[PDB]
């Protein structure tokens, strides 16, 4: 490793494009190449990232490949190609290219930026469900992600103190559901969100 | 229009400004919006406020002109003020610009022109002032000449004058910066390498190296999760590194990693992904890490073996 990135993350919105630098703390001159991933199903278990060509794929990202100078710091510019009806998740790979009994193990570093591709209204609605085990459920509506922290199950209309606390710390994706596990009957929830919404439970 | 009757003194203040990541450019920041300082319907002693810094050079206390301004006319404009800025846990010290003005208050007109701090008094309309305001703030870009996130904190001190008078107390103000950096993230390993094989009993080898390395994530956050990948290109999907002879992709040898990173241990295969809880323009100071080269062979072929691994930093998706 010979440098490092700014941005890590970054979001994109109303179409406008950022900027993520490179920065060479070398002082032999190297050779950058960038490159696009989407992610898909982000926050579950089952979460799998894909190549998406550099136009024709949500974001567009220009420069491809760099020259990187020594001590100096080149700009690649992240725009959104389309934005999009839900939220959208990329990372943008920064790799190098050093091509010109014993063993040899060269160890490289690579940073991926983790890009929002983020929709023009923001809107955050959460719905509930139970489970065949009768556990709750938490599908997301809303199409920009979720951000839970904790969960305060409730007995009724209001918490009180003999509500059951979990604390979770898990992010929810747009059209994604999340198990909390819990199949007893308990009538409502309050959720608070990373930066008190209060919603019935469905006992089905 | 309505102003209450005031006489300066000294005076201490404590400002706290953000937090303000330093990823965006800084906007401005208002230390003081325009602070009554003195006020009085009956006279006008208070109609020649001046603002004095305490060293012209020193920026210890912030550096600005420390006598009355010469002319009879008046300094339109901002005070400039290099005033230093030290982190809290480190001690380093940057300078850093404000800006700072007054402004005059008059009892039946309005003339609110902006004065450099030290600048000659005027009248509206033939009428003395009775008052003066003054603000002080720090420009937008400023927070962002600032090396590495921290709590920067710094006192700024400014003797309350009237015009080539006397001079009525101190100012001192007390301003802390909680900077931020969220998008840093660094690695470095200060110095490939060689896994120092030796043969043991029973026609077994040994080899075991490490590298030691320097790591960084944007600090005075909230909690972090990251993620960080290994992997070697001959990944069968086994979960194992291999080293294959070079020119002969036939053979095959078997090796491990540890890490050891910042009182942290672990031991990844070959194409997991690893979530590190932090709670476990860049920053050079570094929490310390270490990955682990091991090896164990019986029976092996002479001749070079080479293994190129990749190492993928990233936040992952499941965090907040
Ligand atoms: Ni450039
Ligand atoms: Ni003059
Ligand atoms: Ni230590």
């Amino acid at each position: 490793a010979n440098f490092m990135i700014y941005p890590i993350s970054k979001d994109l919105k109303n179409g406008n494009s950022e900027l993520v630098r490179v920065y060479s703390k070398s002082k032999e001159i190297q050779y950058i190449k960038i490159y696009t991933k989407k992610i898909i199903n982000p926050g579950t278990t089952e979460e799998y990232e894909v190549d998406i060509p550099n136009w024709d794929g949500g974001l567009v990202v220009t420069p491809q490949k760099v020259i990187l100078p020594a001590g100096a710091s080149k700009s690649i510019r992240l725009t959104q190609f389309k934005i999009p009806k839900k939220e959208e998740v990329y990372r943008v790979y920064f790799e190098a290219v050093k091509p010109d009994l014993t063993i040899e193990i060269s160890i490289n570093i690579i940073y991926a930026a983790l890009i929002r591709s983020l929709p023009s209204e923001q809107n955050i609605s959460l719905n509930i469900s139970r489970n065949a085990k009768k556990n709750i459920i938490i599908y997301n509506n809303g199409n920009v992600r979720a951000g839970v922290k904790d969960i305060y199950f409730c007995k009724s209309s209001n918490i009180d103190d003999n509500c059951v606390k979990k604390a979770y710390n898990k992010n929810i994706y747009p059209e994604k559901s999340f198990d909390t596990l819990v199949n007893n009957n308990f009538s409502y929830v309050f959720i608070k969100l990373n930066h008190g919404l209060i919603q019935l439970k469905v006992p089905a | 229009h309505h102003h209450h009757d005031k006489n300066p003194g000294s005076e201490n203040m404590t400002n706290t400004i953000g937090p303000h990541d330093r990823g965006g450019s800084s906007p401005i920041y208002n230390i003081l919006n325009s602070y009554l300082t003195a006020y009085n319907g009956s006279h006008h002693l208070y109609d020649r406020m001046s603002f004095l810094c305490l060293s012209s050079q020193n920026t210890l206390n912030g550096a600005c002109p420390s006598s009355d301004a010469p002319g009879t006319a008046t300094i339109d404009g901002e005070t400039n003020i290099t005033l230093q800025f030290t982190e809290k846990r480190s001690l380093i010290k940057r300078e850093l610009q404000i800006k700072g003005y007054k402004q005059f208050l008059f009892k039946n007109a309005n003339c609110p022109s902006k004065l450099a701090l030290n600048s000659s008094h005027f009248q509206c309309n033939r009428e003395q002032a009775s008052g003066a305001t003054l603000s002080l703030y720090i420009p937008a870009g400023e927070l962002n000449k600032l090396p590495f996130g921290g709590v920067w904190n710094a006192v700024l001190k400014l003797n309350v004058k009237r015009r080539y008078d006397t001079t009525y107390g101190t100012y001192t103000i007390n301003i802390t910066v909680n900077l931020t950096d969220k998008g840093n993230i660094q690695i470095w390993l200060p110095q490939r390498v060689d896994l120092n094989l030796r043969p043991t009993g029973g026609g077994t080898y040994i080899g075991r190296n490490s590298v030691d390395m320097c790591f960084y994530d944007g600090y005075s956050t909230n909690s972090s999760s990251l993620e960080i990948r290994f992997q070697d290109d001959n990944s069968k999907s086994d979960g194992k590194f291999y080293l294959k002879k070079i020119n002969d992709d036939s053979k095959e040898l078997v090796y491990t990693l540890s890490l050891l990173l910042a009182g942290k241990n672990l031991t990844p295969t070959n194409g997991q992904a690893l979530n590190i809880n932090t709670a476990s323009s860049v920053p050079v100071l570094c929490w310390p890490g270490r990955l682990q080269l091991d090896a164990k062979v019986k029976n092996p072929e002479a001749g070079q073996y080479m293994g190129n691994i990749k190492i993928t930093f990233t936040p992952s998706s499941q965090t907040l």
